This record gives structure tokens, C-alpha cells and sequence, in this order.
């Protein structure tokens, strides 16, 4: 017996063209356009933090170039 | 003054990475903007593990004289681990003062947290009620409360 791993070859990065402004609740929509996941299925992570859905990406001051987190739920 | 200053740019430079290039796993940042020193973490139960799952709330603060002293850190959300005490602070040996030496990272002390949760060490454990549950039924009551307290991180996760 061995052991051998496997990884997606499929990027997972997503792109977002946002304005700061924005709210986690219109990001979490965009990610929907892109993927097609439900929003209620996602929540944005970053900084160490749950975003929460009426804050903007300039409440959590979320610069250009800044990659989020993005947490599933399990089924 | 340059302790102080050495610190500032170390941590500086490592939230900097973190908020363009996050690592999977964990992410990590500062409570509040205008200290470096009290990081807050959030950090998923790895897979392969009675954790997985998990999204473990925690706090990492470091002392003015980092890196050459360790951070204590103190996981928020409740979780049912040996070297997890009662109160939520982690007592492993990376951060001791499989050492603490003054290149460790955020990054680096996440990895150690990580495996932890993988693989508990039994020398001088903080939870002995864990501890015992987890050397003598680790597929049942462990498991069980484990478990308890990844469904009940899942739910304020999804509030």
C-alpha cells in the first residue's frame, strides 16, 4: 500500500471586477454569475473574518488585487 | 524602538501576503486595523480528520518582541481538543517560551495548528479529559463531541 494525491487541474481562482463600494452581498451575486453558486451557499472570508452581507469591500478595506476567501456548505 | 519597529515590518509584510496571496486552509488578519499585534484567524477543520469541516474562530497576539518571542493563541469558537485547555488556549510546542525559532510565521504557526489537528502530541496535554477520550475512545465519545462542536461551528458560520 501507498499513498498518491489528486488535485483539480481546473483554476479555481476566481475574477471579480468590483467597486468598493459594493457590497458582500452584490460580490456573493457576481460569483453566482460566474459559477452559478447560490448565494446562500456562499460566505466571504478574509482578513480572518465572515464577511457579512451588508458591509461594503471598503468597510473590510478590501483593496485591489486582494483575494477573498469563499466557504461552501458541505452536502 | 527597533524591537518595536523589527516586529511592525515582519507582520506588516506577512498580512500584506496574506490579503493578495491567502493560503488554503486559514485566513488570518488583524482585528483591528490599527494593531498589528492582535491577529484574529479563522481556520478550517483539514480533511481526513475528525475536524473536517470545521470553521474554527481564533485569536493569535503577538508580543512586541516577536519574532524572538511566540504568540499566544486562543481559539474563540468551542472545540474538544488535548491541546486545547479548557479556556481555548493552544498548547503546543511551536510556541513553547518543533520549537519556536524567530522565522516562524503566521503562515508557519497555522501549518503546526493544521497538523494538530491531525495529530494530537501527548506529551503534557492541556484538555486530559480530551486527552483520555481521545487515547481510549477515539471513534466514539471523541468523535461524538467532535463532531458536536463542528456542526456548532458550521451554524454560526452560515448565521
Amino acid at each position: 500500500k501507498m499513498q498518491i494525491f489528486v488535485k483539480p487541474i481546473r483554476v479555481k481562482t476566481i475574477t471579480l471586477e468590483v467597486e468598493p463600494s459594493d457590497t458582500i452581498e452584490n460580490v456573493k451575486a457576481k460569483i453566482q454569475d460566474k459559477e452559478g453558486i447560490p448565494p446562500d451557499q456562499q460566505r466571504l472570508i478574509f482578513s480572518g473574518k465572515l464577511l457579512e452581507d451588508g458591509r461594503t469591500l471598503s468597510d473590510y478595506n478590501i483593496q485591489k488585487e486582494y483575494t477573498l476567501h469563499l466557504l461552501l456548505r458541505r452536502h | 524602538s527597533m524591537t518595536e519597529l523589527q516586529s511592525a515590518l515582519l507582520l506588516r509584510r506577512q498580512l500584506a501576503e496574506l490579503n493578495k496571496n491567502p493560503v488554503e486552509g486559514f485566513s488570518a488578519g488583524l482585528i483591528d486595523d490599527n494593531d498589528l499585534y492582535r491577529w484574529e484567524v479563522l481556520i478550517i477543520g483539514p480533511p481526513d480528520t475528525l475536524y473536517e469541516g470545521g470553521v474554527f474562530k481564533a485569536h493569535l497576539t503577538f508580543p512586541k518582541d516577536y519574532p524572538l518571542r511566540p504568540p499566544k493563541m486562543k481559539f474563540i469558537t468551542e472545540i474538544w481538543h488535548p491541546n486545547v485547555d479548557k479556556n481555548g488556549d493552544v498548547c503546543i510546542s511551536i510556541l513553547h517560551e518543533e520549537r519556536w525559532l524567530p522565522i516562524h510565521t503566521v503562515e508557519t504557526i497555522m501549518i503546526s495548528v493544521i497538523s494538530m489537528l491531525a495529530d494530537p502530541n501527548g506529551d503534557s496535554p492541556a484538555n486530559v479529559d480530551a486527552a483520555k477520550e481521545w487515547r481510549e475512545d477515539r471513534n466514539g465519545e471523541f468523535k461524538r463531541k467532535v463532531a458536536r462542536c463542528v456542526r456548532k461551528s458550521q451554524e454560526t458560520a452560515f448565521e
